[PDB]
């Protein structure tokens, strides 16, 4: 089964898909292609929990019911800067204006 | 391969080239980064979720789910969709 | 122009509403006039008695948004084979992001207040060009 994700670090958002049976490490490989950083320098998160390389995305709670095309699940990304890992940061999206009176 | 769509407030959205190539306006803008000076990120994130949605359900006899749009982002999403014709 | 054929040959049909919308069945009568039939709630089905060569289309009962039947716009009952009903699957189309946005905005703004919206003038008419069975009928015709 395909799971539909937003991989997010700082002000960067990747939209991609993966198989539920895919592993966390394979998703770090996917990120490596796009953002050009090796898995050794990446940490992937669910909310605040670091994900172990060997577990499948389903074991980490990314499922077809959860990670859907129109509502994808979020995976946090943190990078290693020469031997030290940064703290997990995800810049929020912009805030919507207040609803017009006409609504 | 991927392309990068940048919102007005500087968030960089990285999507698959074929997903972004669904829009002809984005196709024109590309011919590997596009900057949208009028579309904030809460709007552009939904734009990319629509790309995922459209490519997934376009040719399927499986029941198609609704594309959800919160009331607060409706007007801005509409303007962006009118500009991009999508 | 777009009319049902008076075959008088009965066809048994199941309308299955596989959409989240209240579905309005519309039969195109022998003169081409759309005729509404009792609405179908989301996730429900109804056994229908129709005829071969008849024309049906389907809409959202509240908004008249267009819907798909068997991945197309028009459902024409066919010959029942092995005495099994013909299944008419009503589903949501993949609307454009523009159409979907017009739908939600129409639902949040009364039409007299469309002009109070701070948008391009092109969109004012798109909001007022609400989907209509007769407009859609002319297009296919």
């Amino acid at each position: 089964m395909d799971v539909f994700l937003m991989i997010r670090r700082h002000k960067t958002t990747i939209f991609t898909d993966a198989k539920e049976s895919s592993t966390v490490f394979e998703l770090k490989r996917i990120v490596e292609g796009i953002l050009k950083r090796p898995p050794d320098e990446q940490r992937l998160y669910k909310d605040d929990q670091l994900l172990d390389d060997g577990k499948t995305l389903g074991e980490c709670g990314f499922t077809s019911q959860t990670a859907r095309p129109q509502a994808p699940a979020t995976v946090g990304l943190a990078f290693r800067a020469d031997d030290t890992f940064e703290a997990l940061c995800i810049e929020p999206f912009s805030s919507p204006p207040e609803l017009p009176d006409v609504m | 391969m991927y392309v990068k769509l940048i919102s007005s407030d500087g968030h960089e959205f990285i999507v698959k080239r074929e997903h972004a190539l669904t829009s002809g306006t984005i196709k024109a803008m590309l011919s590997n980064e596009v900057n949208f000076r009028e579309i904030p990120s809460h709007v552009l994130s939904k734009v990319c979720m629509y790309f995922t949605y459209k490519v997934r359900y376009t040719n399927s006899s499986t029941e198609i789910p609704e594309f959800p749009i919160a009331p607060e982002i409706a007007l801005e999403l509409l303007m962006a969709a009118n500009f991009l014709d999508c | 122009v777009l009319r049902s054929v008076n075959s008088r040959e009965p066809s048994q049909v199941i309308f299955c509403n596989r959409s989240p919308r209240v579905v309005l069945p519309v039969w195109l009568n022998f003169d081409g006039e759309p005729q509404p039939y009792p609405t179908l709630p989301p996730g429900t089905g109804r056994r229908i008695h129709s005829y071969r060569g008849h024309l049906w289309l389907f809409r959202d009962a509240g908004t008249h948004d267009g819907l798909l039947v068997n991945q197309t716009e028009l459902f024409v009952p066919s010959l029942n084979v092995d005495g099994q009903p013909i299944f008419a699957n009503i589903t949501l189309p993949v609307y454009t992001l523009k159409e979907r946005c017009l739908q939600v905005v129409r639902s949040l703004v009364k039409p007299e207040n469309y002009r109070r919206l701070d948008i391009v003038r092109s969109l004012y008419e798109d909001l007022e060009d609400h989907p209509n069975v007769q407009k859609d009928l002319e297009r296919l015709t």
